[PDB]
C-alpha cells in the first residue's frame, strides 16, 4: 500500500502572495500524482492530471512540480474564489489520498 | 487428366478465404506435430542455446480442401502455401531460426483427399537453454524446445503429437562431439497468458557431459602440478632456490589454469564443480609451500616435518579424491 | 472522408519515377540531422557507429492541395507512393533503418507541397584515425551524403540553421573520445557520370 | 461528461444498502469506474476499483468482504452493495472515472448514507 | 455456405477503410493503450552498454470504423488482417538493433471487439541501450531503461497509457531469468513528454533495476590478487642469505599482479575513470611492491636476524587486514 | 513484328500453364537430369566438422507444356521466367546454411529448347555437413559426401537420373582448390532410395574423398614436442652438485609440455575420445616427467652418478624406438 | 505543360517492354560497356583468403526500344524503373558474399540516353576469393583478381569490353590498405568456355605488395634481439651454473613462445614459409648456444672463446642466404 503525507494540515494567508503545497509519498510513484480540490459540499474537480500538467479551465496560476518522491503545488496568487481544501492523490498503484489541506481568508 | 487436375485445384483456391480458420465458428481444429531431428549442432555454453535441425511437420484437417474425383495425394508446389491457411505457430524460446531456401524455399503441401493438408518444414532452429552449471562439467543438462500456437486460443485450435511417442524420430543417430542423449520426452499441457489460454507442446531433451573429455585437458594437469609441488619434500632444507622455484610454479601454474579457463565459459557467480577441485588442489599446493616456509622459519630461526607432512600430502589428496569422485558424480 | 478525397486527389496521376520540375530546375533539398548517439569508434577498422534522425525538405507542386487542413501528418506507408530523393551516405560501410514496429519514417506534406521525410538511420561511417601520436589522437570523421543518379543539374542539396543538433552527449558510447566540434560543408564532387553535391559533416573528436 | 449518482438514504445499522452512478456522455467498457470514501472532516479514501471489460474487481484491503459492484453496460450505471454496515459508516460516497494520466477528472455529485435511529 | 457469412463481414469492415490515417483524425486524440509481458529478460552485455529484453508488446486503441454486427463477438483474426488497418507506429528510443519473430507465420495477433476495441499484441526481442556508470564495479547497481513512443504522430495526435495500473503494467515471468552476472530487483515505468524540431512527442520509460552478482569477481580477481599478497608476504619468513631465493618471491609476485591487472579490464569498456576494483588491485599492487622494497632494504644491510623482517612479519600482514575491513565496509555499503 | 513474335511465343506458352503442378502429374514419372560443375571446393572447418562447395547446379527435366515451333530452336531466357514456371524443389540433405547468389542479377540459367528439354542452373554456396572420424588424427581421410534429393515429391512422382557416365556428372574445376588443410584424391557419386516418414525418396549422393596434410601440425606440435623432450634430456649430461639449474630443467620442460598439450587441442572439437597425437602428447610427457623424477633419485643419493651414466643412453633410444614405432603404426 | 510530355513519353517507352528477352533478341549480340570507380579496397585477410573491396560499379548498353525524340535532355529516373526495365546478367565468378546499400534508399542508378544508352551504375561492396601463395610471407607479393562475366548469355549473345582502354578502373590510386600497398592493376578481357557454352570474362586484377614494415618491428627484432640475448651466456664464467644456463632456458622458451605468436598471426597453411625457415633458422643457434654449455660443464675456457667470436660470423652469413635473397 501506498501512503500520501499532505503538509501543512492548514494555513491562513491573506489574497495574492505565494503559497507552496507540499505532498510526499512513501515509496517510488513516477508522475501519476493527481491535485484535487474540495470546494465545502460540492464536488471535487481535478487541478494537474500527471505532475506538472495543467487540466484545461483552470487557471494558469496554479502549478506543480514533480519528482521521485515528493512533490509540490504552487499557486502564484491566491485569490477570493479558492476557498477549498486540496487532496494529492496518487495513480502508479491502487489510488490512495493524503489527509488533505485546509486554507482560510482573513 | 492434367486438366481435370487444374479444374480442381482452381475450384478449390477460388473463394478461399485465408484470413479465417478452418471451422472457425465451430470445435478447434487437431493440429499434429510431427519432428524429425536432422542434427543439433552446437549446445553451447557461452550464450546459453542449442542449435536444433528439425523436420517439422504439422497435420490438421481443412473440409474447404476436401476434392473426392481423383484418387491421389496431389503433392503441390511450395508456393502455394501463401495462399492457404496455415497455423501460426512459434517457439517460445527460439533466439534466431530461419527456414533454408535452396533451389526453392523448403517447404511441404500434401493435400489429401479427405482434406488432410501435410505442411512441413526444414527449420533450423537456435533455442536458447539457460545451462545450470553447478556441476560442471559432471553435469546432466535438460534442454528444451517449445512449440506453441500465438493467436489461437484453445477453443479455436488444439495441439498434439501425432502417433505417441513416435512423433519425434532421428534423435537416437544423433551424436554429439561433447554431449550424449540419454532421454527425450514428449509433454502436451496448457498455458495461460493475460490474453486467454494457449495450447503447447513440449520437446525436451536429456544432455549428459563426457567425463573423458573434460578430464584429458583439466584433470590430468590437475593432478600431476600438485606432484612437482610434492617433489620439493624430498629436496634438502638448505637448498633455497630450487626449493623456492619449484614451489612458486606449481602455485602460478594452477592460477594460470584457472584464468584461462574460465573466460570460455559465461560469468557466473555461483561455484562449478570443476572450481572447487581447481581451489581444492589449490590449497594443497599452496600448503607445500608454506610447508618449506615452517622448515627454513625452524633451522636458520626457530627433517621431521618434511618426512611427516610429505606422507600426510598424498595420505590426504589421494582421500580429497575419495570425496570429490564420489560426491560429484 | 474529407483527407481520404484529398490523398486520392493527390496520387493519381502522380509518377514517382519523375522528380519535381523534371526540365524546369534543380530540386532545392534542404537537409537537417539529429544525433541521437554516436557509438564506439573502432580503430581496427577505421569505422564509428552513428544514430541520427536524417530529415529532408524539398518541393513538389504535384503535393499541392487547397484545403483547410493545413499539414497532412502521414505514416510509413505513403513513403513508396511519393518521390523520393536517392541520399546515399558514400563513406558508409554498412547501415540500415530501424523497422520495429513499423518501419521509423515520417511524412508531412503542407498545403504549399513542402514534403518533410525524416527516417532514423544507423550507419558504420568509414572515418580515417591516423595512428600517429598514439595514444593521444586527434581526428575529424566526416559523413559525406549526397545523390546518387540525380546530377547538380537536377538536385542542389542544402542545410538548416541548426544543420546538425546533438543530444545529451552524456549517454554516448565515446569512452576514450570526448565529442570537441561541429562544421557543415558543402561542396561539388565530379566523377564519370557527372557532378554531384555533397554535404560533409565533421565530428571533431579527442582521445 | 455528466455523472449521475442516486438521492440520499436513511438506513438502519446492520442492513444493506443499494447505491448507483449512471454514466451519460460516454460508455463505460473503455474507462475504469473509481468508488472512494469520503469521511466528514477528514481525506478520501478509495475503496475498489471496476474493469467493466472482463468484470475484473479490486479492492482496498480495509474493505475486502465489505463493499461489491455489479455493472450494467445496457442501462449504463455501476451499483453498490454493503452487506454489513455499522454506525460508523455515515459518510458520503463519491463516484469517479479514469482520465488522461489515471487520474479522476469527471466526478458524480455525492451521495451522502446516514446510519442512525 | 457456412463460413461465407463471416467472409462477408471482413470484407464490410476494409471497404471504404484507409489504412493511412489513425481513427478520429478530425475529432480527437488517439489513446493506444499499451501492457509489456517479458517473458525472459535477457543476458546483459556490460561491454556494448546494451540488454536484450523478449517481450509480448500489446498495444489497444479504438476504432469506429471497424464496428460490426455478427455470431461472435471477439474475432481472433489471422496476422495479414493487421497490415490491411491501421497501427500505431510505435518504436523504441534507445533501441539498438530490434527483431520481429517470423517463425513459422509471423509473431503477431490481431482481436477485433464488436464495439471497435483492438487488441494488437506481437512478440519482439529488443536490443536497446542501457547507459553504465561502473564507478562501483563490480558492486554496482544499474537502472537499464526502454523508452519506446511514436515516431510520425505528436501528442496532439496520439498518447499513450497503461492498460492496468502502472505498479503491473510490465510483468516479468517467473521462468525467464536469462540474466547469468545480473539479478533482477524490480520494474518501474513513468510517462512524459519528449521535445524534437518537429514538435511535442509522448515516451513511455520502464526502468530495470539490476544489481550486479560479487560471486564471479571473487572468484576469479579478488581472492587470487588476496592470494598473491600472502604468495607476497612470505618472504619476510626466511632467511637474510636466500637471495636468489627471496627475489624468486619478490619478482613472480610482482609480475603476476600486472597480468591480473590487465585481465580483469578485458570485459570491461575503455572507460575513462577508475573503477572500484581497480583501487583494490592497486592498493593489492602497492602491497606486492612494498614487499619487494623490503627484501630490497634488508639486502643492502654470523648472520643475525633483521629488525626489519621482525617488523614486517607483523606490520605487512596486519595493515592489508586494515584495508580489508575498510574496504569491504565502504563498498558493500 | 520484328521482336514480338518471340514475345508471342512466350505469352502462348504461360498460357494456361500451371506452376503449382508438375509435368506429368497423374500421368508418369518427372525425370531429372542432374550436373554439378565445382567452380570451388572452399576450406574444411575441422572444428565445426563442415566444408564450403561451390557449384554450377545444372538440372534437365522435359515438360510437355513448354512447346513451342518458331524461328529459334532454343531460347535463353532470363532469370524472371524461372518463378514463373515450374522448377524441381530439389534440396540437400545435409546441408547447414547454404545461398544463391543474386548480385547483380540471379545467378539462374533458362534454355527452354524446341521439343519441351529444359535447363536450370545456379550458382550456389552449399555449407554441407561432414562426419568425421578424427581416432586417428591427423592422418585421417574423411570422405565428405554431398547427398541432396527432392523434398516434397516421393519416388512414384519425381526421379533423379545422372547426366554424364556417373563420375563424368560431377567435373571439378582445375584450378577449383581452396583446401588450405587437405587435397581432393577424387569423387564417388551414387543413387540410393531413402524412406523417410512421408515416403520413399530418390537420394543423390556425391561423395569426395579427402585427405589430411600433417606437415602443417608438425612445425606446429610434434616438433616443438620432440626438442623439450631432448632439451629436458641436457640435464643428464650434467654435474650433480648444480640440484638448483638441474631443477630448471625438470620444471620448465615440464611446464611447456603442459602448455603445448592445452595449445595443440585447440580448434579441434571437444571429442571424449583421445587422438594419436594426444596419445604422442602422453608419451612425450611421460619421457620430460621421468626426468625429473629421476633427478630426485639422485639427488637422494662427489662422484659421477650410475643413474645418470645410464640416463644418457637408456633415454634417448626410449624415445628413438618409440619415434620408429608411432610414425610406422598410424603414419602407414 | 511540359511534364506531361516527359510522364507520356516514359509511359510510351515501359509500354510493351519484355523484360525477358534482350535487347535485338534476333540480331547481333548487345555489347555492355563496363567501367569500375574503386572507391575503397577494405581488409584483405589471410585466415580467410578473400579481400573486401566497394566500388561504382557501371554498366552501358544501347536499347533500340528506349529511343525518345522529344526531350533532349539526359533523362535520368529512379532505381525502380531498373525492375521494370532488361539488365544483363554480369556476376563475379571469385565472389563469395556481396551486397548493394539500402540507405535511405536502394542505392543504384539507371539513365536513359535519347539514342538509347542506358547508364546503368551500383554501388557494390563485394568480398572476392584471393588465394595466396604465400610461400615468401612477410615478403611476398599477391595478385588479387577479379573477375567480371555473365551467367545466362553467351558470347552470342552478349559482348563484354571495358569502355576506357586502361582508364576505365578509377580510383585505384585512392585506396587505402593498412598492411598491403597497391603497385599495379590491369584491364583484361576474355572469353571462357563451360560446358554450356563459351561466356565472356573481364578480369581486374590488384599486385598487392606486402610492407615488411609491420613485421619487422614485430618478429624480427625480437627475434634477433634474442639471439643477441643468448649470446650473453657465451661470456658468462662456467662456474656460474645455474646463472648462466637459465640465461639459456628462457631464450630457448620464448623462442618457442614468438612461435605460436606467429602461428597465431597465420592460417593452417601446410608448407613452410619464409619467416618460419627464419624462425627456425634463429631456434637453431639458440639450441646449440645451451648446448655449447653442456659440453663445457661435460668437459669439466678456450671452448667458451672460441664460440665467442665464430657464432657472429655463422649468423651473419644466415642474415646474408636470407636477407639478402627474399629482397
Ligand atoms: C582462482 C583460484 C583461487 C584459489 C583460492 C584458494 C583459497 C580460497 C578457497 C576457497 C574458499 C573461498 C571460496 C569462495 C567461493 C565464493 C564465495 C562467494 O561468492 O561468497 C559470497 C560473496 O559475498 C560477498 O559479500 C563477497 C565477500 C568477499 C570476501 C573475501 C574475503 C575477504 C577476507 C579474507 C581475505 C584476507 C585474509 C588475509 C588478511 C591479511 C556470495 O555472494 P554473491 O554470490 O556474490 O551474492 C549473493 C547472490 N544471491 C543473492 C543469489 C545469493
Ligand atoms: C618497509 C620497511 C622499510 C624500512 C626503511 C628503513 C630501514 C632502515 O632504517 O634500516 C636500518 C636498520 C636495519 O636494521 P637490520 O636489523 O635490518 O640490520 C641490522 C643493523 O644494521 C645493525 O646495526 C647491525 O648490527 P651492528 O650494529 O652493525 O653490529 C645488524 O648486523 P648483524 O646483527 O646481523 O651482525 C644488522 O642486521 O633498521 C632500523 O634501524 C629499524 C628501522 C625500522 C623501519 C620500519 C620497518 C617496518
Ligand atoms: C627412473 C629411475 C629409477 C630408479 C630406481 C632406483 C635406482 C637406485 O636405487 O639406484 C641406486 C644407485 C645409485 O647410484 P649413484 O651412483 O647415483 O649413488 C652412489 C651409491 O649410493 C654408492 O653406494 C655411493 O657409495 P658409498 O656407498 O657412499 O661408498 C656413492 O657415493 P659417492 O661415490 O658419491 O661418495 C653414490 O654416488 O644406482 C645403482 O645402483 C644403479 C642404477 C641404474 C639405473 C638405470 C636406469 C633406470
Ligand atoms: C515472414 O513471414 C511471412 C509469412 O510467412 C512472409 O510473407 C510472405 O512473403 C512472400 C514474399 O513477399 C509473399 O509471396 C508473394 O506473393 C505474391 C503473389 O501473391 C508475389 O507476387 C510476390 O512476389 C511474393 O511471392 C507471401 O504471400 C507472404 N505471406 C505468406 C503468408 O507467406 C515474409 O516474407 C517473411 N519475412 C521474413 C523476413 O522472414
Ligand atoms: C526436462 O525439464 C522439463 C521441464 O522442466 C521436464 O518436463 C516435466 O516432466 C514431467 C514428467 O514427465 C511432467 O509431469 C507430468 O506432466 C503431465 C502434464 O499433463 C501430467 O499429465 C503428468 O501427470 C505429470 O505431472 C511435467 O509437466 C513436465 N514439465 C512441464 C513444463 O510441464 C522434463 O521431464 C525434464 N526431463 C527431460 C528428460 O526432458
Ligand atoms: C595478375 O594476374 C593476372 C592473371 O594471371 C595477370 O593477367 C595476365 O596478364 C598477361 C599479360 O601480362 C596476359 O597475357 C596476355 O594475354 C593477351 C590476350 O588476352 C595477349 O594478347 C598478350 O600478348 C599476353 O599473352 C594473361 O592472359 C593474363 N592472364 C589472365 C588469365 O588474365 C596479370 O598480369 C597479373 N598482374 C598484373 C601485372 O596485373
Ligand atoms: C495418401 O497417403 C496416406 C498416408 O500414407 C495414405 O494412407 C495410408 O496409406 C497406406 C498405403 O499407402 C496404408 O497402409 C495406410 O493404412 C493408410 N493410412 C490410413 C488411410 O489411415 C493414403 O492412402 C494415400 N492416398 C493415396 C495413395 O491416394
Amino acid at each position: 500500500n501506498i501512503v500520501m503525507t499532505q503538509s501543512p494540515k492548514s494555513m491562513s494567508m491573506s489574497v495574492g502572495e505565494r503559497v507552496t503545497l507540499s505532498c510526499k509519498a512513501s515509496e517510488y510513484v513516477g508522475t501519476y500524482v493527481s491535485w484535487y480540490q474540495q470546494k465545502p459540499e460540492q464536488s471535487p474537480k481535478l487541478l494537474i492530471y500527471g505532475a506538472s500538467n495543467r487540466y484545461t479551465g483552470v487557471p494558469d496560476r496554479f502549478t506543480g512540480s514533480g519528482s521521485a518522491t515528493d512533490f509540490t503545488l504552487t499557486i502564484g496568487s491566491v485569490q477570493a474564489e479558492d476557498l477549498a481544501d486540496y487532496h494529492c492523490g496518487q495513480s502508479y498503484s491502487y489510488p490512495t489520498f493524503g489527509a488533505g489541506t485546509k486554507l482560510e481568508l482573513k | 487428366n492434367m486438366s481435370l487436375v487444374k479444374e480442381t485445384v482452381d475450384r478449390l483456391l477460388k473463394g478461399y478465404d485465408i484470413r479465417l480458420r478452418p471451422d472457425f465458428g465451430g470445435p478447434p481444429v487437431a493440429v499434429g506435430m510431427n519432428i524429425d531431428i536432422a542434427s543439433i549442432d552446437m549446445v553451447s555454453e557461452v550464450n546459453m542455446d542449442y542449435t536444433l535441425t528439425m523436420y517439422f511437420q504439422q497435420a490438421w484437417r481443412d473440409k474447404r480442401l476436401s476434392y473426392n474425383v481423383i484418387p491421389l495425394n496431389l503433392t503441390l508446389d511450395n508456393r502455394v502455401a501463401d495462399q492457404l491457411w496455415v497455423p501460426d505457430t512459434y517457439f517460445l524460446n527460439d533466439k534466431k531460426s530461419f527456414v533454408h531456401g535452396v533451389t526453392v524455399k523448403n517447404r511441404m503441401i500434401r493435400l489429401h483427399p479427405d482434406g488432410t493438408v501435410l505442411y512441413g518444414l526444414r527449420i533450423t532452429t537456435t533455442a536458447a537453454c539457460m545451462m545450470d552449471l553447478r556441476r560442471y562439467p559432471l553435469d546432466e543438462q535438460n534442454c528444451t524446445l517449445e512449440i506453441e500456437s500465438y493467436g489461437y486460443t484453445t477453443d479455436d485450435i488444439e495441439f498434439y503429437w501425432r502417433g505417441d511417442d513416435n512423433a519425434v524420430t532421428g534423435v537416437t543417430k544423433i551424436e554429439l562431439p561433447q554431449f550424449s542423449i540419454v532421454d527425450y520426452k514428449l509433454i502436451t499441457k496448457k498455458v495461460v497468458f493475460s490474453t486467454g489460454s494457449y495450447p503447447r507442446l513440449s520437446l525436451s531433451f536429456k544432455l549428459k557431459r563426457n567425463i573423458g573429455y573434460f578430464i584429458l585437458q583439466t584433470y590430468m594437469p590437475s593432478i600431476l602440478i600438485t606432484i612437482l609441488s610434492w617433489v620439493s619434500f624430498w629436496i634438502n632444507y638448505d637448498a633455497s632456490a630450487a626449493r623456492v622455484a619449484l614451489g612458486i610454479t606449481t602455485v602460478l601454474t594452477m592460477t594460470t589454469i584457472n584464468t584461462h579457463l574460465r573466460e570460455t565459459l559465461p560469468k557466473i557467480p555461483y561455484v562449478k564443480a570443476i572450481d572447487m577441485y581447481l581451489m581444492g588442489c589449490f590449497v594443497f599446493v599452496f600448503m607445500a609451500l608454506l610447508e618449506y616456509a615452517l622448515v627454513n622459519y625452524i633451522f636458520f630461526g626457530r627433517n621431521a616435518i618434511d618426512r611427516w607432512s610429505r606422507i600426510f600430502f598424498p595420505v590426504v589428496f589421494s582421500f580429497f579424491n575419495i570425496v570429490y569422485w564420489l560426491y560429484y558424480v | 472522408g474529407d483527407v481520404t478525397v484529398i490523398l486520392n486527389n493527390l496520387l493519381e496521376g502522380y509518377d514517382n519515377k519523375l522528380r519535381p520540375d523534371i526540365g524546369v530546375k534543380p530540386t532545392l533539398i534542404h537537409t537537417d540531422m539529429y544525433v541521437n548517439s554516436i557509438g564506439p569508434v573502432n580503430a581496427i577498422n577505421m569505422e564509428y557507429t552513428i544514430d541520427i534522425f536524417f530529415a529532408q525538405t524539398w518541393y513538389d507542386r504535384r503535393l499541392k492541395f487547397n484545403s483547410t487542413i493545413k499539414v497532412l501528418r502521414l505514416n510509413s506507408n505513403m513513403v513508396g507512393k511519393i518521390w523520393i530523393p536517392d541520399t546515399f551516405f558514400r563513406n558508409s560501410k554498412k547501415a540500415d533503418a530501424h523497422w520495429i514496429t513499423t518501419p521509423n519514417r515520417m511524412l508531412r506534406i503542407w498545403n504549399d507541397g513542402r514534403v518533410l521525410y525524416t527516417l532514423r538511420l544507423t550507419i558504420d561511417a568509414e572515418c580515417q584515425l591516423q595512428l600517429h601520436n598514439f595514444p593521444m589522437d586527434e581526428h575529424s570523421c566526416p559523413l559525406e551524403f549526397s545523390s546518387y543518379g540525380y546530377p547538380r543539374e537536377e538536385i542542389v542539396y542544402q542545410w538548416k540553421r541548426s544543420s546538425v543538433e546533438v543530444g545529451d552527449t552524456r549517454s554516448w558510447r565515446l569512452y576514450q573520445f570526448s565529442f570537441v566540434g561541429l562544421r557543415n560543408t558543402t561542396e561539388v564532387v565530379k566523377t564519370t557520370s557527372g557532378d554531384y553535391v555533397v554535404m560533409s559533416v565533421y565530428f571533431d573528436l579527442s582521445r | 461528461v455528466q455523472l449521475q449518482q442516486s438521492g440520499a438514504e436513511l438506513v438502519k445499522p446492520g442492513a444493506s444498502v443499494k447505491l448507483s452512478c449512471t454514466a451519460s456522455g460516454f460508455n463505460i467498457k473503455d474507462t475504469y469506474m473509481y468508488w472512494v470514501k469520503q469521511r466528514p472532516e477528514q481525506g478520501l479514501e478509495w475503496i475498489g476499483r471496476i474493469d467493466p471489460a472482463n468484470g475484473d474487481t479490486k479492492y482496498d484491503p480495509k474493505f475486502q468482504g465489505k463493499a461489491t459492484i455489479t455493472t450494467d453496460t445496457f442501462s449504463n450505471t455501476a451499483y453498490l452493495q454493503l452487506s454489513s454496515l455499522t454506525s460508523e459508516d455515515t459518510a458520503v460516497y463519491y463516484c469517479a472515472r479514469k482520465g488522461l494520466r489515471w487520474a479522476m477528472d469527471y466526478w458524480g455529485q455525492g451521495t451522502s448514507v446516514t446510519v442512525s435511529t | 455456405d457456412n463460413t461465407t457469412v463471416f467472409t462477408r463481414i471482413l470484407d464490410r469492415l476494409l471497404d471504404g477503410y484507409d489504412n493511412r490515417l489513425r481513427p478520429g483524425l478530425g475529432e480527437r486524440v488517439t489513446e493506444v493503450k499499451t501492457d509489456i509481458f517479458v517473458t525472459s529478460f535477457g543476458p546483459v552485455s556490460d561491454h556494448d552498454m546494451e540488454y536484450t529484453i523478449d517481450v509480448f508488446f500489446r498495444q489497444s486503441w479504438k476504432d469506429e470504423r471497424l464496428k460490426f454486427k455478427g455470431p461472435m463477438t471477439v474475432l481472433r483474426l489471422n496476422n495479414l488482417m493487421a497490415s490491411k488497418i491501421w497501427t500505431p507506429d510505435t518504436f523504441f528510443h534507445n533501441g539498438k538493433k530490434s527483431v520481429a519473430h517470423n517463425m513459422t507465420m509471423p509473431n503477431k495477433l490481431l482481436r477485433i471487439t464488436e464495439d471497435g476495441t483492438l487488441l494488437y499484441t506481437m512478440r519482439l526481442t529488443v536490443r536497446a541501450e542501457c547507459p553504465m556508470h561502473l564507478e562501483d564495479f563490480p558492486m554496482d547497481a544499474h537502472a537499464c531503461p526502454l523508452k519506446f513512443g511514436s515516431y510520425a504522430y505528436t501528442r496532439a495526435e496520439v498518447v499513450y497509457e497503461w492498460t492496468r495500473e502502472p505498479a503491473r503494467s510490465v510483468v516479468v515471468a517467473e521462468d525467464g531469468s536469462r540474466l547469468n552476472q545480473y539479478d533482477l530487483l524490480g520494474q518501474t515505468v513513468d510517462s512524459g513528454i519528449v521535445q524534437s524540431s518537429t514538435g511535442e512527442y509522448v515516451v513511455m520509460t520502464t526502468h530495470f533495476h539490476l544489481k550486479r552478482k560479487i560471486g564471479y569477481f571473487v572468484i576469479q580477481t579478488y581472492l587470487p590478487c588476496i592470494m598473491t599478497v600472502i604468495l607476497s608476504q612470505v618472504s619476510f619468513w626466511l632467511n637474510r642469505e636466500s637471495v636468489p631465493a627471496r627475489t624468486v618471491f619478490g619478482v613472480t609476485t610482482v609480475l603476476t599482479m600486472t597480468t591480473l591487472s590487465i585481465s580483469a579490464r578485458n570485459s570491461l569498456p575503455k572507460v575513462a575513470y577508475a573503477t572500484a576494483m581497480d583501487w583494490f588491485i592497486a592498493v593489492c599492487y602497492a602491497f606486492v611492491f612494498s614487499a619487494l622494497i623490503e627484501f630490497a632494504t634488508v639486502n643492502y644491510f654470523f648472520n643475525s636476524v633483521s629488525k626489519i623482517d621482525r617488523l614486517s612479519r607483523i606490520a605487512f600482514p596486519l595493515l592489508f587486514g586494515i584495508f580489508n575491513l575498510v574496504y569491504w565496509a565502504t563498498y558493500l555499503n
